[PDB]
RNA sequence: GGACCGGAGUGGACGCAUCACUGGUGUUCGGGUUGUCAUGCCAAUGGCACUGCCCGGUAGCUAAAUGCGGAAGAGAUAAGU
RNA sequence: GAUGUCGGCUCAUCACAUCCUGGGGCUGAAGUAGGUCCCAAGGGUAUGGCUGUUCGCCAUUUAAAGUGGUACGCGAGCUGG
RNA sequence: AAUUCCUUGUCGGGUAAGUUCCGACCUGCACGAAUGGCGUAAUGAUGGCCAGGCUGUCUCCACCCGAGACUCAGUGAAAUU
RNA sequence: CACAGGUGGUCAGGUAGAGAAUACCAAGGCGCUUGAGAGAACUCGGGUGAAGGAACUAGGCAAAAUGGUGCCGUAACUUCGGGAGAAGGCACGCUGAUAUGUAGGUGAGGUCCCUCGCGGAUGGAGCUGAAAUCAGUCGAAGAUACCAGCUGGCUGCAACU
């Protein structure tokens, strides 16, 4: 059973889910729209929506949160340098999954996830 | 939660140290003796002067556990350390004459006002 | 949950003073001995607070003639009459179970004058 | 040396009658050597009918029985552990001896006023013992911190003492009273020198108006706790034990007679005392004297030779024992001898209640 | 010594449910800590060492936890009356 | 041209020649407790020490620790003494 | 007894209970002196037995973490008949 | 078989460490030629576990546990070596002081000699550097991880390796 339980384990032990939720995350804050599996993007809300959440607010200990989950600091500076004042005013959000069908190579079912503003 | 090989300390002063429980008393299958429940009990230490001899099979009456008890209220009173206090096989009272550490509740009941009179401290 | 909130809350104790774990409060639960009411007193460490309104609970740490006795009372429990702190200890931690394992001298903390 | 209860309580408790009434009834110092009679040390002859008997039987010119001392303990007030003086002549009092008798008002009277305003034993009791476990704290406290170097030294007659200790020690905390323990005998040798207040054994006096010997809910109070601590207690009259102290042997059987009392309550009170210290009595019987003397239970021959003269304990080579009994049935020393009930111990033996030898020695 | 019949309680074993309590678990929460590498360094953090080792612990699941059950009745009978 | 053995475990299922509980007749049945036989298969019907053991002896329970069939039930379920 | 059928020999120890174990006895079915007898410190992934500690071995299993099992896409068997 | 196996030699960085162990790293090299989900039973490989603690079982099988260094201490028995790491007990981190870095190791200048050299004395600058004691200090826990004896008693057999 897993009545009420949340987090996709996703066939991975818990290390290597943080571990590439980490980089996951990264790679949505820089290109700011990312293909991945439809089920890594779901939970990969769970994790970048939050760290644009904390870098609404811009002090040092929310940077050295920042970089304690992220561990780069290119990311953390396009967090609360950009991403935080795009953010300042929307209620969580911030990402948008679009399904865009089956990889090729496993069919596997593929979203795209963005960065709500991308547009501007 | 005393069962069978379930060695206890001794609370009264009939010389038994240690003892060991080797029946849960009063149904078939019953796994568990609570405080108040009568176990069959070898002693397995002794003081070498006592009334009580290592080897003995006899009764207590679990008076101290670590699972404790609980109370209506849901609270629950738990001990460091299993004791019992020996009793008689066939008169089912009390063979020493003093009672240590404190005693609870569950423990008073027309059969063992003695232990209840005696202890310390009655939880 | 709201209905759950309210029927907890129009029972909650209204008195319950501020303790912590390590300090050594003094619980008077009514006994009812046979037909009549007395207060016994369990003077003990807190070595544990479960706080979760009308299931708060707490557990008291004492050694009562010779053998440590743990009490976990439900704080509202109406067989509680009354909570009192006698010494603020200094404790770093939230559950105090190394005390369990703790004899005498190292068992005593550090009185929290803070 | 001899064997002690010191008589303590709160003030006004009936202690300087009791001790008033002892002296009255007990012997001055013109007989018995070796005891000078201090105020505050009042020995009183120990009540052996056997040495009646015994007297009887052999009918010697003399007669000594054995006589045991009271320390009466006056003054306490609280804080008395606070290092003020009195409460440390208190304890300096107390600790001196080894067994301890507390006195108990259990009567109601609208002129004697209590302590605290409502008559209760139980108040009564837990004061004082919260007292002298404030000073037994102290104590053991200063004992741990002496020791706990010592048994990081790797000693381990220290080891076992801080086993013991830090055992003791939260129920001294708590104001608990240590004689509740489950100590074991190694335990008990173990800190018999730290002379712990609140081990030694402890009778209750319960000093009781004339019509109340029984239905007392303050009397009951007391035998709850005695029960809760393995204690014994004597239920008597500060003010009838007066009346038996200060009439003669006719007036004293009136007296009696009338109150239904067979014998009087300090005859009762000392055999408490007695039987508090693990204490027995064995005779020596003779035409010339008969004398009770006052051995602890498990001692030895050795030491019985010993109580009248160290050479008889030295030189010991054979007791030819007898019992009060074996006397009692054949009508003396010859007659139970000629049935052969003399048995020969030597120096591994332990003397019983009631034996009577005659003992040989060389030195 | 000592009952039928009838009545009341309270258990054992078993079963069902449940998680309010008491607890277990809780590698998705917080903390402590050893070695080491790294983030320029300090500070602070992260990786790895069985979750590195541990201490607690939310929800959930859950038993040792705590609720409930076996029935009473009614037909038709057995042996029997 | 192969139907794997004893015992244990796990899971059973039926019979009734019934161990307990239920009903009854007789009694050398006062009561209590039995003996015996009849009815009755709904449910229930030990844990340990020794020994590979089943069995048995033993210890201590239990209302009771039933007796048989089921390839002396059950190794394409486990074990392998 | 690595030997003893009877046999779980008898007695004792140890256990509440010991067909094993240890000690003794000797009624050696069927020991016995280099196909050596008897001892023997040390030694042994050697046989047996007991105890402390330790524990999910068990009472009596619960939860969790991962790999499979399950679903989807790709590939693609086997014994047997 | 693009197979978890087998295959001799040479090289041997850092931190910790006794170490070629072990942990984490360097140089270097790889992520193991199906993926994606889900998060049933059951299986396999692990983690934790109330109370109990061998009751399991043929049998403590498995697991759990012990586990380092120093000091103290160490029984029967013995072939006098052993047994023995018997058993058992204590301490252990960090910081400061002793001592701006000690004991010790190394030893440059400079001074003197010289059978003028890759010398000998002297001297200690610099470098390195335990161990200990005292005091303080954090933690539930200081051999903190990895690593790393379970111990004792009786007995058969075989001396041993
Ligand atoms: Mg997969
Ligand atoms: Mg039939
Ligand atoms: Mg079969
Ligand atoms: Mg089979
Ligand atoms: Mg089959
Ligand atoms: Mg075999
Ligand atoms: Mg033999
Ligand atoms: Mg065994
Ligand atoms: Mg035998
Ligand atoms: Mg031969
Ligand atoms: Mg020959
Ligand atoms: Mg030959
Ligand atoms: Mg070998
Ligand atoms: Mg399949
Ligand atoms: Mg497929
Ligand atoms: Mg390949
Ligand atoms: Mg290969
Ligand atoms: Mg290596
Ligand atoms: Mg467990
Ligand atoms: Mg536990
Ligand atoms: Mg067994
Ligand atoms: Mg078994
Ligand atoms: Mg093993
Ligand atoms: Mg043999
Ligand atoms: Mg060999």
């Amino acid at each position: 059973m897993r009545h009420r339980k949340s987090g996709r384990q996703l066939n991975r032990n818990s290390s290597h889910r943080q571990a590439m939720f980490r980089n996951m995350a990264g790679s949505l804050v820089r290109h700011e729209i990312i293909k991945t599996t439809l089920p890594k993007a779901k939970e990969l809300r769970r994790v970048v929506e939050p760290l644009i959440t904390l870098a609404k607010t811009d002090s040092v200990a929310n940077r050295r949160l920042a970089f304690a989950r992220t561990r780069d600091n290119e990311i953390v500076a396009k967090l609360f340098n950009e991403l935080g004042p795009r953010f300042a005013s929307r209620a969580g959000g911030y990402t948008r999954i679009l399904k865009c069908g089956f990889r090729a190579g496993d069919n596997a079912p593929m979203a795209y996830i963005e960065l709500v503003d991308r547009s501007e | 939660m005393i069962q069978e090989q379930t060695m206890l300390n001794v609370a009264d002063n009939s010389g038994a140290r240690r003892v060991m429980c080797i029946k849960v008393l009063g149904g078939s299958h019953r796994r568990y003796a609570g405080v108040g429940d009568i176990i069959k009990i070898t002693i397995k230490e002794a003081i070498p002067r006592g009334k009580v001899k290592k080897g003995d099979v006899l009764k207590a009456v679990v008076v101290r556990t670590k699972k404790g008890v609980r109370r209506p209220d849901g609270s629950v009173i738990r001990f460091d350390g299993n004791a019992c206090v020996l009793l008689n096989n066939n008169s089912e009272q009390p063979i020493g004459t003093r009672i240590f550490g404190p005693v609870t509740r569950e423990l008073r009941s027309e059969k063992f006002m003695k232990i209840i009179s005696l202890a310390p401290e009655v939880l | 949950s709201n209905i759950i909130k309210q029927l907890e809350q129009e029972q909650m104790k209204q008195d319950v003073p501020s303790f912590r774990p390590g300090d050594t409060v003094e619980v008077k639960v009514w006994v009812v001995e046979g037909s009549k009411k007395r207060l016994q007193a369990f003077e003990g460490v807190v070595i544990a607070i479960r706080n979760r309104g009308l299931h708060s609970a707490f557990t008291v740490r004492k050694i009562s003639n010779g053998e440590g006795v743990e009490r976990v009372f439900q704080t509202h429990s109406p067989v509680v009459d009354s909570i009192s702190v006698k010494r603020r200890g200094a404790v770093r931690k939230a559950k105090l179970y190394y005390l369990r394992e703790r004899t005498g001298k190292a068992a005593r903390i550090k009185e929290r004058l803070n | 040396m001899g064997f002690k209860c010191g008589i303590v309580g709160l003030p006004n408790v009936g202690k300087s009658t009791l001790f008033n009434a002892l002296t009255k009834a007990g012997i001055e110092a013109a007989n018995f050597p070796f005891c000078t009679i201090e105020p505050n040390t009042g020995v009183v002859p120990m009540p052996d009918p056997r040495l009646d008997q015994l007297a009887e039987i052999v009918k010697p010119q003399r007669t000594l029985p054995t006589t045991m001392e009271f320390v009466d303990i006056a003054g306490l007030v609280k804080g008395a552990s606070k290092g003020e003086g009195l409460g440390n002549q208190f304890l300096t009092n107390i600790r001196e001896t080894e067994a301890i008798g507390h006195v108990v008002r259990c009567f109601e009277n609208d002129n004697i006023i209590a302590v605290s305003g409502k008559v209760n034993p139980a108040d009564d009791i837990e004061v004082i013992n919260t007292e002298l476990a404030l000073a037994d704290l102290d104590t053991c406290e200063r004992a741990i911190h002496r020791v706990q170097k010592k048994a990081k030294g790797g000693d381990k007659d220290a080891k076992a003492e801080l086993a013991v200790l830090e055992k003791c020690l939260p129920q001294l905390e708590n104001a608990g009273m240590l004689r509740a323990l489950d100590l074991s005998a190694e335990e008990k040798a173990a800190i018999r020198y730290l002379s712990f207040l609140t081990l030694k054994p402890t009778m209750y006096i319960a000093n009781v108006n004339e019509d109340g010997f029984e239905n007392n809910p303050y009397l009951d109070q007391v035998r709850e706790i005695a029960a809760k601590e393995g204690s014994v207690v004597v239920p008597v009259c500060a003010a009838v034990e007066a009346d038996i102290a200060e009439l003669d042997d006719e007036e004293r059987d009136e007296f009696m007679q009338e109150l239904g009392l067979e014998e009087p309550g300090l005859n009762r009170v000392i055999r408490a005392g007695y039987k508090l210290l693990n204490l027995q009595t064995y005779f020596t019987a003779g035409v010339k004297e008969v004398r009770a003397w006052t051995i602890p239970v498990g001692a030895t021959a050795p030491q019985a030779a010993g109580k009248i003269h160290t050479d008889f304990e030295k030189g010991f080579i054979r007791a030819q024992t007898i019992s009060f009994e074996d006397f009692i049935t054949y009508k003396g020393e010859q007659g139970a001898k000629e049935a052969g009930k003399m048995r020969a111990e030597g120096k591994d033996y332990i003397v019983k209640d009631g034996d009577v030898m005659n003992f040989l020695f060389n030195v």
